[PDB]
Parts: structure tokens; C-alpha cells; sequence
RNA sequence: UGAUAUGAUGCCCUGACGAGUAGGCAGGCGUGGAGGUCAGUGACGAAGCCUAGACCGUAAGGUCGGGUCGAACGGCCUCUA
RNA sequence: GCUUUUAGUGGGCCAUUUUUGGUAAGCAGAACUGGCGAUGCGGGAUGAACCGAACGUAGAGUUAAGGUGCCGGAAUACACG
RNA sequence: AUGGUUAUAUGCCGCCCGUCUUGAAACACGGACCAAGGAGUCUAACGUCUAUGCGAGUGUUUGGGUGUAAAACCCAUACGCGUAAUGAAAGUGAACGUAGGUUGGGGCCUCGCAAGAGGUGCACAAUCGACCGAUCCUGAUGUCUUCGGAUGGAUUUGAGU
């Protein structure tokens, strides 16, 4: 008969990542998540009580009650043609915060001081961000750098 | 009522672009270019017609 | 051979006409959207679009839910219109001296307001007053207080009132609903 | 009217709203109630939970005409005074000229105290009162004297 | 109320001025455009006689046609052809060059053909195929005035105004490019050239980058 | 008269007819579950700033 | 046979109740024929209430 | 919506779109009977029937001519099956 | 953005790619997408699914896939083998 | 004469419909032909929606009065549903407050040429409270000393205010 209980198909997610087992190391306790703090979730396989299920694994959602030994962390899960919010009292040891909002507070404070620093000074500030333009036009010198000709190569074996 | 087209329809083509009307008098379509006597680099051309 | 990013066809999915064959409505109707379209204030573009509704999308006013609408800061002297039926509220014991402009008003509204030496108007006479709505306040019943909407939405652990017809015990209050029979929605 | 149903509208088209391969028939899942536990329980949980079992006690020959004690809040309560005299009460608000309100007479058995009197002194004749029913009577001035 | 000509001449007078300004900037457009082109042409002659070499800059804007039909489109490359306006075969648009922009014209590679227009292609497309996107309504081009209405607020007051925001792609290139409908090309009059469409360019079909041979197409679609 | 079992087809085509919803997040979400000694004391914060904010107001 | 969110009704026809309608047509012929009943017993009370 | 000429469910401008089973909805065509109306048609020929004869409508259908026939029947506004 | 209400449906099948059992099967069963069912048109002579392209009634022009000895519209074209 | 209709000739195309089915022109079923008849109806109780009358009320038509007589018209008292809920029940029973605070919120108001700023904010949505019933705890003044249940609560609960 068909298996599908609360830890199948989970041989190698839980697996504990070659030459790091053992005890965690202690920077995961002494992280302080506040309520609104992102963070993404990575089950610790030592740490049995308060995991995940194996869906929410890799997932990424925000803190909404915090407690004594774990945090309560909103998911969105897809289900059916809708999403519902799930709600998650994990353990730290399973967590950690994401860098991707480092990527935002640290984008926030340079931006306000771009507008400040161009308010003084010549506003035009332009602070949004840019993709990644085409390149612009250049002058190549073949002096040292005469091109070599290269040409195709002829079948050999070597075996 | 009805889309005439320009670059045909010269009073269409004259009511959009006031500059057309210009462009036909000084013809700046077939004007000449400056002859300039420059001549490409030695090296340039040694690795133009390289084997 | 287009690639349709919508569904062709659609329709606004709003009244454009009122429902009903009620001919003194439909010039109301016939007076509004001449305001609504050549004076551009959105006043008129509102009453338009609250003269089309069906009965249950205008409930009925009370006649004390306007005496707290004149209890609002410097609404006190404004014309309160009501799209609907004005009705009357024997919980209340004072009532002020405002005008009140009105769809239908029942007979012990009315005779409340002109007690208190108001006047009760109809929507053309508020037009001939405001037409580009001056000093007013749009007054709206609660739609969410009907019976119906109890039953919306009904489901486990949902808490909207299963529809029945008769109610207390032996009628939907065992296995279901209470953790000593089963379960407990 | 028939004229203005959907019958009228599926002459010349063959299954008549009901479907091809549905091919509506007679009873295919039962008659009425039935199979509310088995092939019907996703529709008898979810809409209507609660209807299969027994809860609390039996009452072998209830009489509803013993339990019959219609409530009436104190937001009224002066509807049972008429509209001439109304007026002529709620001014003068003063002890020894008090209306009398006959709530039994009027059809009620309990008041209840939902709000807001005015300061008007009133005799109420009730069977039976609430706790705030009482005290908001009270503050305004008024007893309530219970009657049979 | 006279009306007859004290409003009349008034009107003949500021349409005078808007035509006075824009055959002024039409003059600064083309004298830019020109002494433009020469100098890439003498960058080039001045890198060759310096031993040397000019790279040319990258290509700023393409101009994508949509190559394929409606059906038997996966749902990624259907959904980026939805985000870039063509919703039919035939259909062209203009494309600012960025990364995000590129992604999308590799998704969507097997079923549209692009390229880099001249300033020619672009001239004709609009004064031809050119319609605007105004209340959304498909308003044919035919007048400054549609234009300006429009684009008044970014400047854009004449038809030379748009070519200028689409060539040289401005600062204001997502409204401009916006505000003009999809053109909706014929297929070409000399034909496509090969047997088989739907291969890739450089395989000898027609979808991928056609790069200035886009103009080949597009003249030919217009 | 054995059939099909199981099958994910058109599941995907039918998830986005109605095109897959978000949850439509909200300001001040709901205080449901949220550790009771906290969620005790939240309301004494909040009746004790708004006693505070109306005495601005006497 | 149970499917909406619909009330759970309780219609008693089971049995043969077709062969025991009773409409009334006659309340407007019932209704005269008792005035006239009432009338001609007045007439036989002659002096007397009914 | 400003009258002194008639459709404001109107008239007019503009743009885009149009496959379709099961199925939903909308606008209509036709039949038996009922209320109102056209002071309607009719033994100088009603209804019916026949007609590679004509007209209108995308269509359901409607109208007219000719023949046959002999006593009743339609248009419109609604009701009903 | 939101809500109510209700129909039909709950036998599926094929194609590319991944993939299981089987010697295999126009075999049995999965995954993702696209189709057929529900769909006409041009091509594959012929064919539910392939290629092209999705359809109101028409006119002009241009093409797609496929083709141009004759049936058959269109080179008994040109070029190297 | 153009044109329309019609028969015929010619070029190209066109497989019997209805049905069940993944798939029917099928070597699947019904159908020789024609005329007439022929199949989602009515009732009791209901869900949503809409229209209408009235509106904290509503419903004349069981019955009575009347009548140009199964019509129409008029009417008392009841009763049904609603205006109170919650408990198995005994029972108890909806304002601390501008009927609350915050966040949006059409509309209105003030300033302004406008852009905008501020005030007020109906409905509606999110939230934190307050009130009523049930469950659990607390048990004040009092007492036919075992009744009474004030006051204060609680990740509890309700088809409520």
C-alpha cells in the first residue's frame, strides 16, 4: 500500500549536510526575531520537536507570534486555484532571517541618502534602479594585441 | 472618416511634418558627404588579408 | 486569430437602467442623467448609480441613524438624502429641525420630521435645490443586517447559521455540533 | 406562467437542459433524506451539522401556552402609551402624575433593558423584569409593580 | 458675442506658433540625426587609420514581430508575448534593449523575428501603421494635435516627436512606446525569402535575430 | 472493466480560468494565536493610550 | 438526493394523498347559502336574536 | 430633453471583437383560449387547402396575386397553457 | 476587488519530451505542456489528434504549411554533383 | 436587356440522419412512406435573485357585512412570521463611552486659479475592545446557616447586542 505520512519522501532533506553533524552551533540561539521579520525556513534534522513539514522547507514567510523556545511564521501554501495562509510554531533551530530583505533595509537607507544628499545639492536625484544596459561604444587597440588567427581543428583519436 | 496615408498624399504628408515642405528644397536626402582623405593603418590591413 | 487576453464580450456587470416599470422612477432616472452628465459633479453620478439599485441594495434608513448623522461635526444644517425609504424609529425621543430628501418616506417618518418643523422633500425638489448636490450628506442603510446574509458563506468552523426552518433542540444541535456527540464543526 | 419558461426554450434541442451523458433520470441517488450518513455525508456535515443524535432531555406533553412570556426592551416601552398622550407625559416629567403602562395588558410577559428611557418618571406593570430592566426604570424616577 | 474671428484668428495664430515650433525642432531632429551618423562613420574611418578598432555601441531598441499564430503556444512564451502586445501574427512593436527585456526575446525567440530598425523603418511605421492608444479607443495618428493631447506632458507634441522618443530611446520611451497600438503589419509583399519560416535565422528560416535585415521584413510587412 | 487511476491533467488550465488568487493581505491582521500573556497585555497597551490620547482632548 | 445548502424539509406525502384534497370552491357558495340559512331562521324566530 | 413634429427602451459619434459540444442567459417567431381595443375583415366570399408566381426578414416566419371553397376570422396591448 | 446562486461534468484519448511494467503491441500505468473530444479551413491522396492556421457576411492584395511534367492552380526554371 | 426564381448542362467540392461513445459513413442501434397525436407539468413546503405595496411592523378573503351575486367592495378579534438571544434544563437576558478606539472609505464642507492640504465620514472590509446567554474560577454586604450571588475575571463558547 501506498506511504504518505508525516515524514515520507524526506531521505536526504532532513539529512544532516556531510562533515557539519552534530550539535548546532550556538549563533542559532542567539538570533532575536521580532514580529514582521522575514526568515526563511531550513529544518535542522537533530532538532525532532517543533520541525516543519517537508513543504515548508525552503519556504519563506514572515514572523507573526513570538514565543519561548520557537516563533509562529506565516506561509502562504498553494492549494487548489487559491492561496491559503498557514501558520507555523517551529523552533529556531529550523530558522534563520533572510538576506534577501539585507538586500532592502540596507537599499533604504542608501536611497534616503541619495535624496538628501541631491536636495542640497542639485535635485534630479535619480535613485530608482536601472537593469542591466547595453554597452557602450569603445576603441580596441591592436597595439601588443595583434589578432591571432585561429582555425578550425582536424579529427584526431587520442585514446 | 477615412485614414489617407502620408509619404504619398503630399498635402497629408505637409500637414503632419511642417519640415517636409524643407526637406524637398535643400533635398537633404541625397546630399554629398565631405571627401575626406584618411587612410586605414598598415597593421589594419596586414591583418585583413592574413592566411 | 487573436490571442485574447480577456473574455470578449463581457459586459459591465453593473445596472445601467433600473429594473422596474415605475414610470415616476424612471424620470427620476431621466432627470438625474441629464445632471449626472452636464454638470460634472459626483454627486450626481452617485444618486444616478443609487437611483438604478435593486430593494434589497437599498435598505431602509431610520429616522434616528439621520439624527446621528446631524450629530457629525458642521453637519448639522446639511440636507441628508436618503435613496430609499425613510423609516421611523420610536427609540429615539428628540429629533432636530433638518430637511430630508428621500425615494419614499413611511407615514410615521414623515409625520416625525414635520414635527419637528423639517420638511420632508423628494429627489427632484432636492434638484431644484442642489443640482450639483450643495450642503448634502448621502445617507446609506446597513446591507449586511438582512436575514439572508446570516446563511452566506456556510460552512465548518465558518459560524453562518445553518438555514432551518425550525430552531432549538433536536433540530441541528447534536453530532456536529457539540464535542460530546463526534465532533464539534 | 409556462409562457415564460425555460421548457419553451429547449424545444429542438435534444436532452432538454439535463445533458448527454447525465441522461437525467429517475432517482439516482435516493429518495429524499436518504444516505445522509453514507453517500450524502460530505453535504450533511458541512451545511448541516448537528442533525444526526440526541441532545438533553424529553418534555412528555409541552404545552407552549405555560412558557409564554413575550419580552419587551426598554427601548419602546412608550409605544404603549398613545401618540396624544405621549407628548403630553414625556413633558412634565414629574412623580404623582406618572403614567401607568399595563405591559400584560399590552402582551408582554418580561421586560428587558435594552436602553435609553428618558428621565420620565413611569409606573410599569409587569410580571417579570430584568435585573437592568429594573434600575433603569429606577434611575429614571419610576417602579415597576409586579402583577399576575 | 462676435466669435466670427476675434476667437477664430486667435486660434489660426497659436496653431501658427505650434507649427512654427515644431518645424524648428524637426530641423534640430534631423541635423542631430545627421551629424550623428557621421561621426560613427569617422570613429570608424579614425580607428582605422590609429590601428584600431571601433566597436559600434550596442543597439539600444528592436523592433519584434510576432511570426507564429494563436495556437499550440506554451504557457510562458504565450504569457510573454501577452506582456509584449502581440497578440497576433503580424503584429510589431518596439522594444527597449535592457537584460529584462533580452530574457524575454529569448523566450520568446522560436515564435517571433526582431531586429534593429533605422530611422527609416520607424519613420514609415508610424506615419503608416501609426495609431495611438488614447481612451484605449485605436485612434489613427493623422495630426499633431492627437499626438500632443497625449504626450503633452512629456514633451512629445508633433509625429517627428514620437520617431525622436522611439530612435534615440529617450526618457520617456515606456509612454511613448505605450501610447502607440501595436502595428498591425501584412505579411510581406516580396515574401519571406525561404521555404520554411520556423527554423532560426542563421539556419536559414525566419524566426531569431534578423538584426538589420529586420528592415528588409518590416518595409516590406508595412 | 478496469479504467484510469489518477491523472494532474488540465488541473493547471483549470487552477488559472479564474487566474490563482492571492490572500489579500491586510493592515492590523488578526491576533489569533498569538501567545495569550502578550495578547493580554496588547489591550491594556491599547485602552491605556487611547484614555491618554482623549485626555488630549478634555 | 440531498444536495444545496438548502433547509431539510419535511413534506408529508407519502402516502395516497391525492384521493384526499379537499378545495374549497364553495366558501363564496357557502358563505351565501349560510346568510340564507341565518336569514330564514330569523324569519321562523320571527321576533327572537338568532 | 431647449422647443413649435413623431421613437431618451431613442437618435448619433467612436473603437474593438465574432469558432463551439454538454450547458447557462437574452432577444424574438408561431399555436389553442381570455380581458381590452382597431365603431377591424367578411356570402360583392371568412377560415382552410393547392400554387418550379411575387415581396419582406439572417432566421423562426410574415405578406400579396391566382385557383378551390363556403361562415366565420384577424392586427395591436396584455393574460393564460 | 468582492458576493450570491445554479447548470452540465465526475467513462476520456492522442502528440513531443521525461518515465515505470512488459520481448513487444494501435499494450497497461504516471509527469509537464499542447491538442482532439467540442473544430470547421489550407496541406499530409485518403485519416479525430500531425504541419499551417482557428471561422460574422463579402471584395481586393499578400502569404503559411505544402507545392510548380500531366491529372492540378503554379519554372519540362537555373547551378554543382 | 440587367436582375430574381426555376429546370438543366458544365468545373470543383459534398459519405444517411438521430444516438451512445475516446472514436460512427460505418460490417454499431432506430428509421419503408405519409397524416394526426406525442414527452420537465401541477401542487405542498422551501433557497437565491428581482419587481411591488406597506414598514417595526405586516398579512382584508377562517369568518362577518354587503353585492349589479363563485366577481367587486368593507371589517372586528385572533393567529402566523418579524421586533432577543442563549442554555439539555431550571433559568437568565443585550450602552463605561458622541452606541467605542484604530486603518482605509464614496460623498459632502473649508481654503485654492489649479495641483493639492485639512474637516466630516453613510455603507462595506480588517482589527482591538464593550454588552447578553452558556461553561469554568472568585464568593461582598446579608442569612429560617445554607440559602443568596454583589464584585472581578478566563488561549473557553453562541446560528447574539
Amino acid at each position: 500500500g501506498k506511504s504518505h505520512g508525516y515524514r515520507s519522501r524526506t531521505r536526504y532533506m532532513f539529512q544532516r549536510d556531510f562533515r557539519k553533524h552534530g550539535a548546532v552551533h550556538l549563533s542559532t540561539y542567539l538570533k532575536v526575531y521580532k514580529v514582521g521579520d522575514i526568515v526563511d525556513i531550513k529544518a535542522n534534522g537533530s532538532i525532532q520537536k517543533g520541525m516543519p513539514h517537508k513543504f515548508y522547507q525552503g519556504k519563506t514567510g514572515v514572523v507573526y507570534n513570538v514565543t519561548k523556545s520557537s516563533v509562529g511564521v506565516i506561509i502562504n501554501k498553494m492549494v487548489g486555484n487559491r492561496y491559503l495562509e498557514k501558520r507555523l510554531n517551529l523552533r529556531v533551530e529550523h530558522i534563520k532571517h533572510s538576506k534577501c530583505r539585507q538586500e532592502f533595509l540596507e537599499r533604504v537607507k542608501a536611497n534616503a541618502a541619495k535624496r538628501a544628499e541631491a536636495k542640497a545639492q542639485g535635485v534630479a536625484v535619480q535613485l530608482k534602479r536601472q537593469p542591466a544596459q547595453p554597452r557602450e561604444s569603445r576603441i580596441v587597440s591592436t597595439e601588443g594585441n595583434v589578432p591571432q588567427t585561429l582555425a578550425p581543428v582536424p579529427y584526431e583519436t587520442f585514446i | 472618416v477615412l485614414k489617407k496615408n502620408p509619404l504619398k498624399n503630399k498635402q497629408v504628408l505637409l500637414r503632419l511634418n511642417p519640415y517636409a515642405k524643407v526637406f524637398a528644397a535643400e533635398k537633404l536626402g541625397s546630399k554629398k558627404a565631405e571627401k575626406t582623405g584618411t587612410k586605414p593603418a598598415a597593421v589594419f590591413t596586414e591583418t585583413l588579408k592574413h592566411d | 486569430g487573436i490571442d485574447h487576453t480577456s473574455k470578449q464580450h463581457k459586459r459591465s456587470g453593473h445596472r445601467t437602467a433600473p429594473k422596474s416599470d415605475n414610470v415616476y422612477l424612471k424620470l427620476l432616472v431621466k432627470l438625474y442623467t441629464f445632471l449626472a452628465r452636464r454638470t460634472d459633479a459626483p454627486f450626481n453620478k452617485v444618486v444616478l448609480k443609487a437611483l438604478f439599485l435593486s430593494k434589497i441594495n437599498r435598505p431602509p434608513v431610520s429616522v434616528s441613524r439621520i439624527a446621528r448623522a446631524l450629530k457629525q461635526e458642521g453637519a448639522a444644517n446639511k440636507t441628508v438624502v436618503v435613496v430609499g425609504t425613510v423609516t421611523d424609529d420610536a427609540r429615539i425621543f428628540e429629533f432636530p429641525k433638518t430637511t430630508v430628501a428621500a425615494l419614499r418616506f413611511t407615514a410615521g417618518a414623515r409625520a416625525k420630521i414635520v414635527k419637528a418643523g423639517g420638511e420632508c422633500i423628494t429627489l427632484d425638489q432636492l434638484a431644484v435645490r442642489a443640482p450639483k448636490g450643495q450642503n448634502t450628506l448621502i445617507l446609506r442603510g446597513p446591507r449586511n443586517s438582512r436575514e439572508a446574509v446570516r446563511h452566506f458563506g456556510m460552512g465548518p468552523h465558518k459560524g453562518k447559521a445553518p438555514r432551518i426552518l425550525s430552531t432549538g433542540r433536536k433540530f441541528e444541535r447534536a453530532r456536529g455540533r457539540r464535542r460530546s456527540k463526534g465532533f464539534k464543526v | 406562467p409556462s409562457r415564460f419558461t425555460k421548457t419553451r426554450k429547449h424545444r429542438g434541442h435534444v436532452s432538454a437542459g439535463k445533458g448527454r451523458i447525465g441522461k437525467h433520470r429517475k432517482h439516482p441517488g435516493g429518495r429524499g433524506m436518504a444516505g445522509g450518513q453514507h453517500h450524502h455525508r460530505i453535504n450533511m456535515d458541512k451545511y448541516h451539522p448537528g442533525y444526526f443524535g440526541k441532545v438533553g432531555m424529553r418534555y412528555f406533553h409541552k404545552q407552549q401556552a405555560h412558557f409564554w412570556k413575550p419580552v419587551l426592551n426598554l427601548d419602546k416601552l412608550w409605544t404603549l402609551i398613545p401618540e396624544d398622550k405621549r407628548d403630553q407625559y414625556l413633558k412634565s416629567a414629574s412623580k404623582e402624575t406618572a403614567p401607568v403602562i399595563d405591559t400584560l395588558a399590552a402582551g408582554y410577559g418580561k421586560i428587558l433593558g435594552k436602553g435609553r428611557i428618558p428621565n420620565v418618571p413611569v409606573i410599569v406593570k409587569a410580571r417579570f423584569v430584568s435585573k437592568l430592566a429594573e434600575e433603569k426604570i429606577r434611575a429614571a424616577g419610576g417602579v415597576v409593580e409586579l402583577i399576575a | 458675442a462676435e466669435q466670427v474671428a476675434a476667437e477664430r484668428a486667435a486660434r489660426k495664430a497659436a496653431n501658427k506658433e505650434k507649427r512654427a515650433i515644431i518645424l524648428e525642432r524637426n530641423a534640430a531632429y534631423q541635423k542631430e540625426y545627421e551629424t550623428a551618423e557621421r561621426n560613427i562613420i569617422q570613429a570608424k574611418r579614425d580607428a582605422k587609420a590609429a590601428g584600431s578598432y571601433y566597436v559600434e555601441a550596442q543597439h539600444k531598441l528592436v523592433f519584434v514581430v510576432r511570426i507564429k499564430g494563436i495556437n499550440k503556444i506554451p504557457p510562458k512564451p504565450r504569457k510573454v508575448l501577452q506582456l509584449l502586445r502581440l497578440t497576433r501574427i503580424n503584429s510589431g512593436t518596439f522594444v527597449k534593449v535592457t537584460k529584462a527585456t533580452l530574457e524575454l526575446l529569448k523566450l520568446i525567440e522560436p515564435y517571433v523575428a526582431y531586429g534593429y530598425p533605422s530611422y527609416s523603418t520607424i519613420r514609415q511605421l508610424v506615419y503608416k501603421r501609426g495609431f495611438g492608444k488614447i481612451n484605449k479607443q485605436r485612434v489613427p495618428l493623422s495630426d499633431n494635435a492627437i499626438i500632443e493631447a497625449n504626450l503633452g506632458k512629456y514633451g512629445i507634441l508633433s509625429i517627428d516627436d514620437l520617431i525622436h522618443e522611439i530612435i534615440t530611446v529617450g526618457p520617456h520611451f515606456k509612454q511613448a512606446n505605450n501610447f502607440l497600438w501595436p502595428f498591425k503589419l501584412s505579411n510581406p509583399s516580396g515574401g519571406w525569402g525561404v521555404p520554411r519560416k520556423f527554423k532560426h535565422f542563421i539556419q536559414g528560416g525566419s524566426f531569431g535575430n534578423r538584426e538589420e535585415f529586420i528592415n528588409k521584413l518590416v518595409k516590406s510587412m508595412n | 472493466a478496469k479504467s484510469k487511476n489518477h491523472t494532474a491533467h488540465n488541473q493547471t488550465r483549470k487552477a488559472h480560468r479564474n487566474g490563482i488568487k492571492k490572500p489579500k493581505t491586510y493592515k492590523y491582521p488578526s491576533l489569533k494565536g498569538v501567545d495569550p500573556k502578550f495578547r493580554r497585555n496588547h489591550k491594556h497597551a491599547l485602552h491605556g493610550t487611547a484614555k491618554a490620547l482623549a485626555a488630549a482632548k478634555k | 438526493a440531498i444536495s444545496k445548502n438548502l433547509p431539510i424539509l419535511k413534506n408529508h406525502f407519502r402516502k395516497h394523498w391525492q384521493e384526499r384534497v379537499k378545495v374549497h370552491f364553495d366558501q363564496a357558495g357557502k358563505k351565501v347559502s349560510r346568510r340564507n340559512a341565518r336569514a330564514t331562521r330569523a324569519a321562523k324566530i320571527a321576533p327572537r336574536p338568532l
